């Protein structure tokens, strides 16, 4: 069970302020003034059935990053040492009520008064705020989204997910609950699980937490390619009809053909994508969100200091001196690893592999071009306006477009079983 | 979590008359002043109090407890033997413990 | 009513007895648990769910 509640805010991507402005804030708060916008994000991505887009929100990762930036820029008001909640403004916005329920336009006096200058990469403790300390349920409800934001902001790459394999997790209630999702997709399962977690925080070793861990393990094993129709984990797997597509859909399935042999014990590790094209992959973001929702009362293992930048080191609840390593991968190379593993297993042919490779190459080309164009547009806007600089997507560099530790990550995930 | 009623600590005789020189009893002579909840871990106790009323106030001894980890919840009784003040049970136990600790510090 | 010492034990013995009975025998409130908020949620406002 978690004992320390700490979180990290976003850092400036070369600018001198939090990369968000009034236009983006209004577009985010267009339909609701609550800064906690997990449900709104779920509605916006529309089950990941297609490529969502907009003028100010080109991708789903764009909206995720903007939510993180808004929370980082806004939460610094009640976390000042004086702990006052409604005397200063941030971008023509003020908190309503000490319980942090919504953001409203500033009164005329506060509008005349100067705004707050936010800082970068701040680390805060939830128990410092008196109201959060007083109310446990409120703190537990907020800490899910705070943990998701922290998992996104911890490094400069994409979000982080947690994979765990343990045979003792399975039980009668877990089997009964899992059997009900026979034909649903990963997005729908994530939607229902997230809504349930929002309604009630889970306990340390509850049925919902165990089933969430099992679902994450199944999804990642299927994604790598260790588990398939002819090699199932207790007759469960994930099927994807069009691998390498722009919007992949994964469906839970059962098969009685064969069940793999699982060594006894408890194993786990931490996965993340490095290539920028994660902005258009709903499944990865949803997996990270599920891990964040889990982090409310589970106290996951520590992350090794050497895998994170200097500013993220020695966080009381997240990083440590000796911890697990972060494994990063590239989607395009992982597709090839998937195809090769299936072919060695003997359930795929060369022509099918070639077709999958061609489709993946086309998708990668398209995504790369779109991302570069959007980055250039953002740069031009920042050059034009020097007082309202912003970013619409998390900044990336040219080096991140090459394969990294994909082979090692695939080997580790395979050895997990 | 096991719930246990708290018994009396003092017992009055017939000639108690709320005199100035009578010893104070701190409302621990009434039928029910507090109620104890015993468990094994403080986080389990805290999770238990998520769905239970706590407006009266919850007190704890973090040092060696009488019979293990337990929380104490006060009732709506009153102490009226120290005029002109009316003191409820939670404040009464707080005052008694504070005075005991001060005497221990002195001696 | 709030201070029983004002009632004379000699002049109003019955009234003093009645006041003492009221103070030391009025029923004590309690609480119970109800519902399954996993599906139905919770509509409580000024009380814990």
């Amino acid at each position: 069970a978690r004992a320390a509640f700490l979180f990290k805010t976003v850092g400036f991507g070369g600018l001198q302020n939090v990369p968000i402005n009034d236009e983006l804030s209004s577009h985010l708060l267009r339909a609701g003034n609550s800064p906690w916008q997990l449900t709104q994000f779920l509605d916006w991505i529309s089950l990941g059935r297609g490529l969502a887009t907009s003028a100010l929100v080109p991708t789903a990762g764009s909206r995720y990053y903007q939510m993180s930036c808004l929370l980082s820029g806004t939460l610094q008001i009640p976390f000042r040492p004086n702990h006052r909640w409604g005397d200063i403004r941030f971008l023509r916005l003020v908190w309503s009520a000490p319980t942090l329920d919504g953001l409203v336009v500033a009164p005329p006096q506060v509008l005349a008064q100067p705004a707050l200058q936010a800082q970068a990469d701040r680390v805060y403790d939830c128990d410092d705020y008196p109201f959060l300390a007083r109310d446990p349920r409120f703190k537990h409800r907020v800490y899910q989204q705070l943990s998701a934001v922290t998992l996104l902001n911890l490094t400069g790459f994409g979000p982080i997910s947690y994979v765990r394999v343990d045979e003792d997790m399975w039980s009668g209630d877990v089997n009964q609950l899992l059997m009900n999702y026979f034909g649903h997709t990963f997005a729908e399962i994530a939607y229902t699980l997230c809504q349930a977690s929002a309604n009630r925080p889970w306990e340390y070793d509850g049925t919902y937490a165990r089933m969430t861990q099992i679902v994450l393990s199944l999804f990642w094993l299927s994604y790598v390619g260790v588990i398939h129709q002819q090699n199932t984990y207790r007759t469960f797997y994930f099927q994807c009809n069009r691998r390498g597509d722009a919007a992949e859909v994964w469906i839970l399935s059962c098969s009685l053909n064969h069940s793999a042999q699982i060594r006894p014990g408890n194993r786990s590790l931490f996965v993340m994508p490095t290539s920028p094209d994660w902005n258009m992959d709903v499944n990865l973001i949803l997996s990270s969100t599920l891990t964040g929702c889990l982090c409310s009362g589970s106290q996951l293992p520590l992350i090794d200091n050497n895998s994170v930048p200097a500013v993220s080191r020695n966080i009381h609840g997240w990083t440590g001196r000796a911890g697990n390593q972060l494994h990063g991968f590239q989607v395009r190379r992982m597709v090839t690893e998937f195809c090769d593993r299936l072919r060695r297993d003997g359930v795929m042919t060369q022509a099918q592999q070639n077709q999958v490779e061609a489709l993946a190459d086309q998708t990668q080309q398209f995504k790369r071009d779109k991302l570069e164009t959007w980055a250039r547009e953002d740069d031009q806007y920042n050059q034009a306006h020097p007082n309202s600089t912003m970013f619409r997507t998390k900044p990336f560099t040219n080096a991140q477009w090459g394969r990294g530790n994909t082979g090692a990550t695939s080997a580790a995930i395979a050895a997990l079983i | 979590v096991l719930e246990v009623a708290a018994g009396r600590k003092y017992l009055q005789m017939e000639n108690y008359s709320n005199d100035d020189d009578d010893p104070p009893l701190f409302a621990k002579d009434l039928s029910d002043y507090a109620k104890a909840f015993y468990s094994d871990t403080y986080e389990v106790l805290d999770r238990f109090f998520w769905t239970h009323d706590s407006s009266a106030g919850v007190l704890v001894h973090y040092d060696k407890p009488t019979n293990g980890h337990h929380y104490l919840l006060g009732t709506l009784t009153q102490m009226v033997s120290a005029p002109p003040y009316i003191i409820n049970a939670t404040d009464a136990m707080l005052l008694e413990s504070c005075l005991e600790q001060f005497s221990a510090n002195v001696r | 009513f709030m201070n029983i010492q004002l009632i004379s034990p000699i002049d109003a013995p019955i009234l003093r007895q009645w006041a003492e009975i009221i103070h030391r025998y009025w029923p004590n409130p309690s609480q119970i648990r109800y519902g399954a908020p996993n599906v139905f949620g919770s509509a409580n406002l000024f009380t814990p769910p």
